[PDB]
């Protein structure tokens, strides 16, 4: 009667409840088993993937003994899993820990009775410990499993099972290499559709059937460094921690909301013997902006009522469903004595998930990532934990699901109204994407621009993470004509083993991992050496790259752009000046002759597989004067967003619109300057004037011209 | 077009 | 001959079959178009729409995207960002049911009709 | 240095030869002939980490006990293929009610695979 | 990924660093990919861009 | 295999790793089979190969 204390008891654990029930896996049992049994040493190890099971296996081998599921040579056994802890701390004395060495030994020879040994990790055994402390590498069992009369089950890593093979030589004719595979994601929904039984008897809230497939085909295309069961498995427990709290008392929405009824209304004591400057503007606005956020509170308490009496009706017709069927589960199937409430009342139930349920499917697409009175687990509530989780930053294109995607349009043309053609393949593209549509190994927003030196080109990428993401993190910059060398090759994909950099992973494959969602530029890539554009032609192709690591990097909903100049060499002539009338009778038909001759050019410097590569070339037509009136209004806009402080509000009339313009643009420089002209006659003199007290706290500035070639100090209240 | 009964 | 320049005679030697591939005919890309939705259903098999095409839809495609020149990448890109395009957003109001025989045809108008039928 | 040398797996017919009596007279299952030069050309061909009389003697101590798991208990089919019987009826007693629409291919994938299984069996 | 051997200088990515340098754990790149999956297809995706010194690991 | 010496810095799977480095057990990986089977018949698969580094080696 051993102690096992010394271990951990692992048998009467299946006999206390707490592993009934595992799901089997036939191919790896029997290689467990069939290592067990032979003449020679009996030594196998669980050598895979640390992103698979490792320990529940041999917990499903405990399961198979009790039931009697063993060869004859194999019954009665118990398992004895090992703490480590007790073997250096056990040692208050020299003299005393080894006496249990020799406790535990005898009875692994000569004992021939009960005895199965586990190990969590060969690594605390070899890789760690003291000679003194216990077994080491230089302690014994190298010259006994060379015989079978030890018996333990191991589990290991690969990669760090590598060390076990450099450190001396001599394990790996030992132990034995048992691969373990990893888990085929449709067997892995098999696995937990097994498991709906202990979630939701683990803490009640019912679980769809829909997400369960989706919580494993996402979990594939998207994260990477965990693995296949526990990616399956965490995502549920996941689904907890979303669920658990906001479905237990009040949800977090509406403790959101009650934060702004203090906090906003502070600041009125605040301002009471303040008759100093601006701030008292506050009480026009903030009575008005309590008016904005005061009418969000009387929707969100009246619609959590609505969906808590959806709640009201669904637990309690539920319930109806036991009286319907169990009556009829006992030989009354055989026989349908009811013709009554078996073809009534059941379909009516069934109408009410066709009318009460389907209303809670209509609640997801205005509820897309909360859920305030929701016992489901839909797909965005599982694809919000990835949000969660993974590398996202706050609200994005994901975070407004498939109603905001259209109005996605609205706001991207609110940056460059010229180039529609452009903007319309960049706005199915993100219908592409966050829209749970067909995500391939292309990456999604695939994009090539060509354009005059001036115009948008990178205008509209800037604002595809300033509007789009709303973070301006997401955005990385890439100067192509940093490229210019045959060597800077390896400043992508990192530098070969063994030499300078090979810490370092290359400069853009780390970013992507930090932000596995973004938008990714290259800047100036005329100047860029042309090996480098052969590195480009694999990653538009296909989103892996293989690293130092050789990690797999992949580009799913990462929107590629390709800015280039490529045009100020074909535009050459002014062509396209004047392009005001926009000429449906020849501009349209040079747009076509145009864009033909730089897919030559696209032959020319690019090898022209690039074509086949990238979804949509784009090609930008330069400014026009129509285009010139709304454009650079948006820079007054924005000036007064830095200029609230200074409190000079810059009034822009139509006749100061043409005065910028007609003496600073050319179809050359792409209006680049003119908001330099901007600058550099007007704007270099806010700093004086704001020096001495004239223009300082409130003076509306008139800026006009009456064709008189100066800015004007006309001023109002 | 979308052709919908 | 080019074989023996770049690659460095040795590889001629080593290699057992150097297959040479050719350009596609328009009779391939009557399968390997239709190979695509089969693999397209594959990327719907969670929302179970079932994409149908036909021959008389697979002609306006091959006219209006095919150069033998790229070899069918063009093709590819003309399913996928230009009629995928309005699958995706047709699904986002309520106007695609989630069990319908999704069919393309053609009148020979110039235009396409998407079928719908449960 | 008295150098030990690989035992040249030819040579190595002969060791696994001589010691046939002590696997056929350990637990009963005849070992042929056959299987034992084919035991010496996979250790060549193939495995190279380990060396030369381990994998001669290491996959016919494989080949022990595979057919005692047959032998010595169910044999291999009829052990995997009832338990998916039993575990895809398992997943049918999970679900017992779902909405329609989806899995409705899903109760027309697991159950009409029981009339298959069984007439397998 | 056959585009990224462009490089004389990328040789040793398939058969290793050579002792004395940071690779032990790493074995090389395609090396320990083949002991780990010997039945396997290995890709070759592009190798026009490959260099010519790239070529002489694949020689044997 | 001369393929594993194409570039300069690979002569030290010759002699081993120079001593203070990562590495120095087993301690040469040729000169370690030389030593173990002093007599045999040394390849050298190709020639033209090898950076002129390994060559010095050849000429001792
Ligand atoms: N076949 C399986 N059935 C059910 N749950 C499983 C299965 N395999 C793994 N798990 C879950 O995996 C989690 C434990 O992680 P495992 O990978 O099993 O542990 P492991 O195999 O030892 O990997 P390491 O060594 O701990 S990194 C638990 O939540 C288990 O429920
Ligand atoms: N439609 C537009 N909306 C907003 N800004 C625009 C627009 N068109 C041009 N611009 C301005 O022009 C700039 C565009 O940046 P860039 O694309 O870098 O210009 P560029 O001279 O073509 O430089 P490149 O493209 O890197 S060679 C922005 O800073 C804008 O202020």
């Amino acid at each position: 009667l051993y102690i096992e204390q010394f271990g951990s008891n692992m048998n009467e654990k299946v006999r206390n409840g707490k592993l009934q029930g595992i799901y089997g896996r036939d191919e790896e049992i029997r290689a467990i088993i069939e290592s067990l049994l032979r003449y020679n040493k009996n030594s196998p190890v669980l050598v895979g993937n640390p992103g698979t099971g490792k320990t529940t296996i041999v917990e499903g081998l405990v399961y198979r003994i009790e039931k009697g599921d063993v060869p004859k040579e194999l019954q009665g056994y118990t398992v004895i899993s090992l703490n480590f802890r007790k073997f250096t701390s056990g040692t208050s004395y020299r003299g005393e820990f080894e006496t249990r060495m020799k406790n535990i030994i005898k009875e692994l020879k000569n004992k021939k009775n009960k005895i199965i040994l586990f190990v969590d990790e060969i690594h605390l055994l070899l890789g760690a410990g003291k000679a003194e402390g216990g077994t080491d590498a230089a302690n014994l069992l190298k010259p006994v499993l060379s015989k079978g009369e030890i018996k333990l089950i191991g589990a290991t890593t690969i990669a760090e099972y590598r060390k076990f093979i450099e450190s001396c030589s001599a394990f790996e004719r030992r132990f034995e290499k048992i691969l373990v595979e990893p888990p085929s994601v449709d067997m892995t929904v098999k696995i937990l559709r097994s498991l709906k039984s202990k979630y939701e008897n683990f803490y009640g809230i019912n679980i769809t059937d829909k997400a369960l497939v989706a919580a494993a085909k996402i979990s594939d295309r998207f994260i990477k460094d965990r693995y296949l069961p526990d990616k399956a498995i965490d995502l549920l427990n996941k689904a907890c921690s979303f669920l658990q709290v906001q479905l237990s008392g009040k949800p977090r929405i509406i403790d959101v909301t009650e934060r702004d009824i203090e906090r906003l209304s502070y600041e009125i004591s605040t301002l009471e013997k303040d008759v100093d400057k601006v701030s008292k503007k506050k009480y026009n606005k903030l009575i008005k902006e309590f008016e904005e956020k005061k009418e969000q509170l009387k929707k969100y308490y009246e619609e959590y009522v609505i969906t808590g009496e959806r709640l009201k009706r669904k637990k309690e017709i539920e319930k109806k469903l036991n009286d319907l069927k169990e009556l009829t589960q006992n030989y009354v199937y055989s026989n349908k004595e009811p013709p009554i409430e078996l073809q009534n009342s059941l379909k009516e139930a069934q109408q009410k998930y066709l009318e009460l349920y389907k209303e809670t499917v209509a609640y997801v697409e205005a509820k897309t990532h909360n859920a305030m009175n929701v016992d489901a687990v839909y797909q965005e509530h599982v694809s919000y934990i990835y949000l969660r989780d993974s590398g996202m930053p706050l609200g994005s294109l994901s975070f407004e699901s498939s109603k905001g995607a259209l109005k996605l349009y609205n706001s991207l043309s609110k940056s460059i109204i010229g180039n529609e053609d452009i903007i319309k393949s960049l706005s199915d593209a993100v219908v592409k994407a966050a829209t749970g549509m067909k995500d391939p190994e292309k990456p999604i927003g695939t994009f090539l621009f060509l354009g005059p030196t001036g115009v948008g080109k990178t205008e509209l990428a800037k604002t595809l993470a300033i509007e789009l993401f709303n973070s301006k993190d997401n955005l990385i910059r890439v100067n192509m004509s940093e490229f210019t060398e045959a060597h800077s090759v390896s400043k992508i994909t990192g530098s070969p083993p063994g030499y300078v950099g090979f810490s370092d992973s290359g400069q853009l494959t780390e970013a992507v991992r930090e932000k596995p969602h973004s938008v990714v530029l290259f800047d100036e890539l005329e100047k860029a050496h042309a090996d480098v554009f052969k590195v480009l032609l694999q990653i538009l192709g296909d989103g892996y790259i293989n690293d130092n690591h050789r990690r797999n990097i992949d580009f799913s909903n990462t929107i590629i752009i390709m800015t280039s100049n490529l045009g100020a060499e074909l535009f050459k002539k002014k062509l396209f000046f004047d392009a005001d009338n926009s000429g449906t009778p020849e501009y349209k038909r040079v747009m076509e002759d145009v864009r033909l001759s730089l897919i030559k050019k696209c032959k020319k410097v690019f090898k022209p597989e690039f074509v086949n590569r990238i979804d949509k070339i784009g090609v930008f037509e330069p400014l026009n004067k129509k285009n010139l009136h709304k454009i650079v209004a948006l820079r007054f806009k924005k000036l007064e967003k830095r200029l609230e402080e200074k409190n000079i509000q810059v009034s822009v009339s139509e006749k100061a619109i043409d005065y910028i313009i007609d003496q600073s643009y050319d179809p050359e420089l792409g209006a680049r300057p003119t908001l330099i002209f901007i600058e550099s006659v007007i704007m270099t003199k806010f700093a004086i004037m704001y020096l001495k007290k004239e223009l300082v706290d409130d003076m509306d500035v008139f800026v006009d011209y009456n064709s008189k070639a100066k800015n004007l100090v006309i001023n109002l209240s | 077009d979308v052709d919908s009964s």
